[PDB]
RNA sequence: AAAAUGUAAAA
RNA sequence: GCCGCGGUAAUACGGAGGGCGCGAGCGUUACCCGGAUUCACUGGGCGUAAAGGGCGUGUAGGCGGCCUGGGGCGUCCCAUGUG
């Protein structure tokens, strides 16, 4: 485009689209559960993933997975969202922070402990 | 939802139970997480056509694979061994 | 320094005013190129001898009325209908752009 | 004999009923370290074989790497069909700051300090055959003044 | 219609240059000159002379170059292996004398006309002075 | 706080030896005179050609453990170092020198930078006048580093200060051995120091 | 002249 | 995080041993610039990859051949005020 061009026209800004709105953009967002259940995952693998539907203080009510083996939600139970999807699971844009309001860390967890929140083991 | 084998389903599964358990107990555990609800589920459904058609297909171990039809309650069991 | 403009005048239509069409040109802060922006102004001309096509200078004043904050300086070159043209072309070809 | 050292080693392949038979192929750099750089790649049924002939082939093909405190005498962009790079002179105590392939040949070179940048297809091979023609275009105020006579 | 009389010729220059000519001409300009009369004080070109093509007003500029070559492709090597037209007709390019460029560094030449004639950076800089950047060469 | 914990170790990680224990390192086993091989229990077999990127970063933690020092304190010297005008890859190494617990080591005082730094930081050391307890203290040129009254007749400091009767101090350093004093001449330059390093390495790793 | 489709496990 | 890993021998899951990095911190989420010469002034393109207007005539606007002279707005320079 020639120099005059651009001073007319001039170069498109981008603007980028918050692949996940966890809301006001907080880091989190509080949340109740609302239903729980084990559903399919995508194209070439398959299990039986963990996820959970949530009411958000953010007024939203979005899917959220619960990482780790086991949990203990049930219907009423408040969460801690997270926010980052799951290549695996069709729109599935938010996770689950174990051990944070009636979400329990993961038990008998005794590796990458930060994430799962998992006390340090008292090792007797 | 009752379970229904047959000819050679039973016999399928007979020799499955009588010359290796990791697939016994690897075939009945599907058998529970369709019985219940069926299709969708573990192995790998996958609606069957021509030869089966009205059959469904649950990926096992590969080779192997489980074939049955659904029917407002009562399941059915068709094959335990072989590819398809 | 009082800032002092020159420009064309381009409506006599006023009781003792007149609008000055100032040009002026700078370097685009991105893409250096020289551009042309213009402006017009509203000057008090008490003596109304100033007509169309007269090219003057503006010189910034005490305030007259609402947008008259500009006196006429004194004439530069009479006759000039040659630019008011341009102002009234362009302006015309409004009409060729709504709906 | 010189340095040696390889970029890359790849396996490409082609087709034939009944199925696929390879081959592979290294790009390999070589130099002292004062200024005498080669570039070579081999393609040849098992990679020990291409390393090699990326050995002879390398050696027998080079560049005047005309130092200067190991920098280089000035700046150049050369870009050899989808691939583009830039060097640039360095005061010493910088380093050679560049991509994998853009040093591991610089300094087989006998580079200090030396400031570069790819452009466009990063693709080692032709970034390669790139950076060696990109040498072999530097120039001394010696090389200069001397096609500028009277 | 020769939007750029200037450009035309440095392009006219570098087109001659890669077929190796001897020589080429060019509408004459006093302008055109003074530039021509810096790639040769400078050793770019052997230089010039007012001819007349038509009694048209030309210039021929005798090229310099390299010597011959060993190995495929005996081509010699070229005296100005880059030509380029900085300030267009369509962006002008004024420089202060504290931003001049430092073509191919040392040993590049920037061209450019100031209210003290038609300099090089090194010239530009020894009087103190800027003005439009006219072109760079090596 | 600093390391802490297995050295003669690193010695083997490392590759190269390691003089971070202090005597032993120089009896016949810094560990390294023992088993040459990397710590674990792969450390004896083929090792992978190293990643361009494990060169720089063993050519760096190389450097660091060296001087043990922090990771954050290291760092922030680089940078400083890329500040001022002076061939950097150099003057970062004659920062590095600068410090006080080093000093102490360099001057004789201490068997190793690691006891040195013990000694500094008890107050046992002293410059241009009253002490200092701060290892990372930048020692200037023409400064006095010595020892406190309190501290002049101690085991350690004797026998120490004792074998470098004889020994030679750097370049760019003094010693009067006999009242436990010593003076930091010039800043060293790359010749005088001769880590088994090589200082452009480690500036291309904090260049990723 | 006219003649369709395709058995589901990618190392 | 992406490419992807798991159907009996998994350095990719979970535990252990050992190892690497950093250290009163280490990880995680969110947001910004970077990488992105992926809006390209520096610094991109349009025959087939995304991209020539179906073609003309022409308004505004943008651009302008050789010589001499006047003004000196742009432009360059110095001083000075301010910053
Ligand atoms: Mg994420
Ligand atoms: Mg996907
Ligand atoms: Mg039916
Ligand atoms: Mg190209
Ligand atoms: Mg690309
Ligand atoms: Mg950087
Ligand atoms: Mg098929
Ligand atoms: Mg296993
Ligand atoms: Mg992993
Ligand atoms: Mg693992
Ligand atoms: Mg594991
Ligand atoms: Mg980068
Ligand atoms: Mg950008
Ligand atoms: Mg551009
Ligand atoms: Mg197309
Ligand atoms: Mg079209
Ligand atoms: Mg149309
Ligand atoms: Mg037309
Ligand atoms: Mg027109
Ligand atoms: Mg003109
Ligand atoms: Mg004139
Ligand atoms: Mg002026
Ligand atoms: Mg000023
Ligand atoms: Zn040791």
């Amino acid at each position: 485009p020639t120099i005059n061009q651009l001073v007319r026209k001039g170069r498109e800004k981008v603007r980028k689209k918050s692949k996940v709105p966890a809301l006001k953009g907080a880091p989190f967002r509080r949340g109740v559960c609302t239903v729980v259940r084990t559903v399919t995952p995508k194209k070439p693998n398959s299990a039986l993933r963990k996820v959970a539907k949530v009411r958000l203080t953010s007024g939203y009510e979005v899917t959220a997975y619960i990482p780790g083996e086991g949990h203990n939600l049930q219907e009423h139970s408040v969460v801690l969202i997270r926010g980052g999807r799951v290549k695996d699971l069709p729109g599935v844009r938010y996770h689950i922070v174990r051990g944070v309001y009636d979400a329990a860390g993961v038990k008998d967890r005794k590796k990458s402990r930060s994430k799962y929140g998992t006390k340090k083991p008292k090792e007797a | 939802m009752k379970l229904i084998w047959s000819e050679e389903s039973w016999d399928d599964y007979l020799y499955w139970q009588e010359t290796d358990k990791r697939i016994v107990k690897k075939i009945n555990e599907l058998i529970k997480d369709t019985r219940r609800t069926p299709f969708e589920g573990k192995g790998k459904p996958e609606p069957l056509k021509h030869n089966l058609s009205g059959f469904w297909s649950r990926r096992i171990t590969e080779e192997h694979r489980l074939v049955y039809a659904v029917t407002d309650d009562s399941l059915l069991i068709a094959a335990c061994r072989y590819h398809y | 320094p009082k800032k002092v403009l020159t420009g064309v005048v381009v409506s006599d239509k006023m009781q003792k005013t007149v609008t000055v069409l100032v040009e002026r040109q700078f370097p685009h802060p991105l893409y250096g190129k020289v551009i042309k922006r213009s402006k017009k102004y509203l000057a008090h001309d008490p003596e109304e001898k100033y007509k169309l096509g007269d090219v003057v200078e503006i010189i910034e004043s005490r305030p007259i009325s609402k947008r008259k904050r500009f006196r006429v300086l004194r004439l530069v070159e009479s006759g000039r209908m040659d630019l008011v043209e341009k102002y009234l072309i362009r302006r015309q070809n409004y009409e060729s752009l709504s709906k | 004999d010189f340095e040696e050292k390889m970029i890359l080693i790849r396996r490409t392949a082609r087709m034939q009923a009944g199925g696929r038979r390879f081959r592979f192929g290294a790009l390999v750099v070589v130099g002292d370290r004062q200024g005498r750089v080669g570039l070579g790649f081999g393609k040849a049924p098992e990679v020990p074989l291409a390393v090699q002939k990326a050995g002879y082939y390398a050696r027998r093909n080079m560049v005047e790497v005309p130092l200067q405190n190991g920098t280089i005498p000035h700046e150049i962009e050369v870009e050899f069909g989808a691939s583009k790079i830039v060097l640039k002179p360095a005061a010493p105590g910088t380093g050679v700051i560049a991509g994998a392939v853009p040093r591991a040949i610089l300094e087989l070179a006998g580079v200090t300090d030396i400031l570069t940048k790819e452009l466009g297809s990063r693709n080692p091979i032709n970034i390669a055959y790139a950076t060696m023609e990109a040498l072999r275009q530097l120039r001394t105020k010696a090389d200069v003044e001397r096609l500028r006579k009277g | 219609m020769l939007t750029d009389p200037i450009a035309d010729m440095l392009t006219r220059i570098r087109n001659a240059t890669r077929v190796y000519k001897e020589s080429t001409d060019v509408p004459a300009s006093r302008f055109k000159e003074e530039i021509l009369r810096i790639l040769a004080r400078e050793g770019f070109i052997k230089g010039y002379e007012r001819v007349d093509v038509d009694g048209k007003p030309y210039l021929r500029v005798y090229l310099k170059y390299g010597p011959r070559r060993q190995g495929p492709d005996p081509r010699p090597e070229q005296v100005i292996h880059h030509i380029r037209r900085i300030s267009k007709p369509g962006r002008r390019v004024y420089v202060g004398v504290k931003e001049i460029p430092r073509v191919r560094r040392g040993l590049g030449i920037a061209i450019l006309s100031t209210s003290k004639g038609v300099l090089t950076d090194r010239e530009a800089r020894k009087l103190g002075v800027g003005g439009e950047l006219i072109c760079e060469v090596w | 706080g600093r390391y802490i914990g297995p050295v003669c170790r690193l010695c083997r990680r490392e590759g190269v030896k390691l003089y971070l224990k202090g005597e032993r390192c120089y009896s016949p086993k810094c560990a390294m005179e023992r088993r040459p091989y990397p710590p674990g229990q792969h450390g004896q077999k083929r090792a992978r050609r190293p990643s361009d990127y494990a060169v720089r970063l063993r050519e760096k933690q190389k450097l660091r453990r060296i001087y043990g020092i922090s990771e954050r304190q290291f760092r922030n010297l680089f940078e400083e170092a890329s500040k001022k005008k002076g061939v950097t890859g150099s003057v970062f190494l004659g920062l590095l020198e600068s410090r006080l617990d080093n000093v102490v080591y360099r001057l004789g005082f201490a068997v190793s930078r690691r006891q040195a730094r013990q000694l500094v930081r008890h107050g046992h050391i002293t410059v241009n006048g009253r002490r200092v307890d701060l290892p990372s203290y930048r020692v200037r040129p023409g400064d006095e580093i010595a020892v406190a009254e309190k501290s002049r007749n101690l085991e350690l400091i004797r026998q120490n200060l004792e074998a470098m009767k004889g020994r030679k101090v750097g370049p760019w350093l003094s010693l009067d051995v006999e009242g436990m004093k010593g003076k930091f001449l010039r800043l060293p330059d790359r010749e005088d120091l001769a880590l088994p390093v090589n200082e452009q390495l480690v500036i291309e790793f904090y260049s990723r």
